């Protein structure tokens, strides 16, 4: 399983 | 337990944090109820210096509830025009 | 816009995760200047920042405290409630 | 200008 990670 | 206010004094632009999760996700990797979590903190960045920690579940952003927010809803909330960025968080 | 803020630090008995410089026995504004805050430390988590000035510790006024008097105040014997001034 | 610094 994979979760998108958003860099801010 | 505790609810914690973590405040980032923005130069604005780069926060030095990453998020995973949201209401549009049926699971997360951190704690079992859907939500948006801090998944990364750059070691020398603003979020790290301000006390934000991997594993923080974001509850609100400058007063705006994001407990049930989609991922993009949380992104939009975090990218609001420059001010002090006040995150209400919980560690499960 | 400047502020004054009450900051609670829950000490474990180990480090606070901050450094201080100055005091009434140095030439270089009231209170104790916070000169370093470790990102992973308790002070960072509690909301303290470089450039904050500590005015009071658990009701002990330290506005005109010497360096050592402020160290002693912060290291009071085993919830550290700090009143700080921030620009 | 040299001020004592104490880590706590």
């Amino acid at each position: 399983p994979a979760w998108d990670e958003t860099n801010l | 337990g505790s609810v914690e206010e973590i405040r980032l004094p923005r130069a604005g632009g780069p926060l030095g944090l990453s998020i995973v999760g949201g209401s549009d996700h049926s699971s997360h990797p951190f704690v079992q109820e859907p939500g948006v979590f801090i998944s990364k903190v750059l070691p020398r960045g603003l979020a790290a210096r301000s006390g934000l920690r991997v594993g923080d579940r974001i509850l609100a952003v400058n007063g705006q509830d994001v407990r049930d927010a989609t991922h993009q809803e949380a992104v939009s909330a975090l990218l609001r025009p420059c001010l002090e960025l006040s995150l209400l968080v919980r560690r499960d």
